[PDB]
């Protein structure tokens, strides 16, 4: 994340890391129930194995509410390819289920039709992740997370030097020095409704980060929710 | 006006049957007697940050 804030105590219970063998985080994931990570298609290139830790915040420090999880089944959509980074998604089946605390607890999967007339069309969603504070930096140790605006559709795909999708929407901000960037990728992209938060996005790509005339990238839950039912009965 | 006016009033997901308001809520809240707020059935419900 570049810029916005540090995610406060039981501020981002959703987050989730994917991280290697070397146990350091690549990417970012969003809790979905006991058994279920949500992530991107892209990130399962990223890593021959990985696990999952959940109910961290600062990477530096055992804080003692941490867990590590095995994944027992990847789901990778089956459409999803690096030439065109459309179907960005996956799910992750973990073989022992979380247990929800401080700081870990599941975002709420939204209905498509509601979700659709009524989060995406809300001034602004939050992104959270251990990703890059800068274009060029290292990763964070520090899990943060940046309020960032709905992008009109149109605006969208004119900024964009590469074809948005259906299954993509725009996030973030024209000029202001604020995005996600590298290793936030397949994290949570929330939307709140009265005080409860609904995954609407999962961080996918962008052309570098917090650049003039460029935004952030997020693939469609709305677009995969039926999809997403499928993968955790599977 | 139902659902374009203010969610219906409801919590959380609404909808409209027969021309009137019908909410519902995510897994893990149940609907309220009144049948619009969502009430969480555990300590750790969905889409809340955790605080106690
Ligand atoms: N702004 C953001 N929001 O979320 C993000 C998640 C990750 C990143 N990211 N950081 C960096 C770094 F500059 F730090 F390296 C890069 C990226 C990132 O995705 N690239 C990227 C750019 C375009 C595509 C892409 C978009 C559509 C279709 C296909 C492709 C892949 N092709 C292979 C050849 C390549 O040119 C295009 C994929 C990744 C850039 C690096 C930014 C954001």
């Amino acid at each position: 994340i570049v810029g916005g804030q540090e995610c406060k105590d039981g501020e981002c219970p959703w987050q989730a890391l994917l991280i290697n063998e070397e146990n350091e985080g690549f990417c970012g994931g969003t809790i979905l129930s006991e058994f279920y990570i949500l992530t991107a298609a892209h990130c399962l290139y990223q890593a021959k194995r990985f696990k999952v830790r959940v109910g961290d915040r600062n990477t530096e420090q055992e804080e003692g509410g941490e867990a590590v999880h095995e994944v027992e089944v990847v789901i990778k959509h089956n459409r999803f390819t690096k030439e065109t980074y459309d179907f960005d998604i996956a799910v992750l089946r973990l073989k022992t289920p979380i247990t929800f605390r401080m700081n870990v607890a599941p975002a709420c999967l939204p209905e498509r039709d509601w979700a659709e007339s009524t989060l995406m069309t809300q001034k602004t969603g939050i992104v959270s992740g251990f990703g890059r504070t800068h274009e060029k930096g290292r990763q964070s140790t520090r899990l943060k997370m940046l309020e960032v605006p709905y992008v009109d559709r149109n605006s969208c795909k004119l900024s964009s030097s590469f074809i948005i999708t259906q299954n993509m929407f725009c996030a973030g901000y024209d000029t202001k020095q604020e995005d996600a960037c590298q290793g936030d990728s397949g994290g949570p992209h929330v939307t709140r409704f009265k005080d409860t938060y609904f995954v609407t996005g999962i961080v996918s790509w962008g052309e570098g980060c917090a650049r003039k005339g460029k935004y952030g990238i997020y693939t469609k839950v709305t677009a995969f929710l039926k999809w997403i039912d499928r993968s955790m009965k599977t | 006006k139902l659902c374009s006016l203010d969610n219906g009033d409801c919590d959380q997901f609404c909808h409209e049957e027969q021309n009137s308001v019908v909410c519902s809520c995510a897994r893990g809240y149940t609907l309220a007697d009144n049948g619009k707020a969502c009430i969480p059935t555990g300590p750790y419900p969905c889409g809340k940050q955790t605080l106690e």
